[PDB]
């Protein structure tokens, strides 16, 4: 039952990141912190609490005892955008923590909304898919709700997110609902509903099933 | 150059074994323990399995112990990992990592050099290549895309209009559909005033099933 503080966080070029890891046992073998990004392998940067790495930067450091222990960035740089885990070894296994997620702090943009009806093409084959796309938004947190006449669906989306945008430093998300074509036959109108901090007001994209 | 090479990484059916394998180049190899860790889809780092420097020592997650054995033949630089007994949970990617040693006695360790890993798809799942529908721009800026659906196995690769058409699009990581096949959207934005003038095609490839696809997108005919 390893734990790291916070599970995420956003923060802009420049800042102090601190991170924190809560050993299950009192340690009594090297507590050792990796970075991982996007798509690639994890990266050794602080072994034994403190310790560099040969190679990493001057702005890595860590510090603890007992079962307590801090990871630093003294000035957060663009390339440092990764996932951190801290790692024991004890009761003769290697335990890796849960994660701490780094982002890049930007200013809030609401999500552009647009709703796409399952295609004919897709209809004939006896399955109906609806997708609903959030372009360009900022911060990572957002929420939608699939309706037909105006009943909640649950259980029958996914979704997934893109990487943080190296450039705009947006994210953007695809929800699809997939419902047989039988069952898409029998309701009108379809709506996603999207939740996000830079709106006002949920925004509601919808159509009716058949019109152009 | 020091490195560690892992392969073997398969679809596997559930109930089925698999053995992975790790290269190891530029070091003494039997100098350093080793260690299995992996990488389920979307989720944290996972450590399941390690191996002393003559093999005399292994030791498991529990996650694993009993279905997996680790071991090596130094004379060919080589750590593998049999699995067995495999279950939809132990689809994920597998690195191998060298175990340095330190400190008092050389008793205290870090995981120093990785590999870039394998993937292990455990899955009943046959071949299938995708279907291409149009996610058709609606009747300043517009959307549209292509929805890649139902292939197995992973990957699939898309660009738009042959690699000309890179600005505004974003291609959505895949969904494992309970179906056991796969789905991914990839979607642009582009000027309204462009629809139209400009022809938009998604370019799909799907080499596991020898499938290419480009698919035309555009406005619906009313």
């Amino acid at each position: 039952q390893m734990t790291q503080s916070p599970s995420s966080l956003s923060a802009s070029v420049g800042d102090r990141v601190t991170i924190t890891c809560q050993a299950s046992q009192v340690i009594s073998n090297y507590l050792n912190w990796y970075q991982q990004k996007p798509g690639k392998a994890p990266k050794l940067l602080i072994y034994d609490t403190s310790n560099l790495k040969t190679g990493v930067p001057s702005r890595f450091s860590g510090s603890g005892s007992g079962t307590d222990f801090t990871f630093t960035i003294s000035s957060l740089q663009p390339e440092d955008i990764a996932t951190y885990y801290c790692q024991q070894y004890e009761n003769l296994q290697f335990t890796f923590g849960p994660g701490t997620k780094v982002d890049i702090k930007r200013t809030v943009a609401a999500p552009s909304v647009f709703i796409f009806p399952p295609s004919d093409e897709q209809l004939k084959s006896g399955t109906a898919s609806v997708v609903c796309l959030l372009n360009n938004f900022y911060p990572r947190e957002a929420k939608v709700q699939w309706k037909v006449d105006n009943a909640l669906q649950s259980g029958n989306s996914q979704e997934s997110v893109t990487e943080q945008d190296s450039k705009d430093s947006t994210y953007s998300l695809s929800s699809t609902l997939t419902l047989s074509k039988a069952d898409y036959e029998k309701h009108k109108v379809y709506a996603c509903e999207v939740t996000h901090q830079g709106l006002s007001s949920p925004v509601t994209k919808s159509f009716n099933r058949g019109e152009c | 150059e020091v490195q560690l090479v892992e392969s073997g990484g398969v679809v596997v059916q559930p109930g089925g074994s698999l053995r992975l394998s790790c290269a190891a180049s530029g070091f003494t190899f039997d100098d350093y323990g080793m260690s299995w860790v992996r990488q389920a889809p979307g989720k944290g780092l996972e450590w399941v399995s390690l191996i002393s420097w003559d093999g005399g020592s292994t030791y498991y997650a529990d996650s694993v112990k009993g279905r997996f054995t680790i071991s090596r033949d130094n004379s060919k630089n080589s750590l593998y990992l049999q699995m067995s007994s495999l279950r939809a949970e132990d689809t994920a990617l597998y690195y191998c990592a060298s175990i340095a040693a330190a400190g008092s006695f050389y008793y205290y360790y870090y995981m120093d050099v990785w590999g870039k890993g394998t993937t292990v798809t455990v899955s009943s799942a046959s071949f299938k290549g995708p279907s291409v529908f149009p996610l058709a721009p609606s009747s300043g800026t517009a959307a549209l895309g292509c929805l890649v659906k139902d292939y197995f196995p992973e990957p699939v690769t898309v660009s738009w209009n042959s690699g000309a058409l890179t600005s505004g699009v974003h291609t959505f990581p895949a969904v494992l559909q309970s179906s056991g096949l796969y789905s991914l959207s990839s979607v642009v934005t582009v000027p309204s005033s462009s629809l139209g003038t400009q022809t938009y095609i998604c370019n799909v490839n799907h080499k596991p099933s020898n499938t290419k696809v480009d698919k035309k997108v555009e406005p619906k005919s009313c």
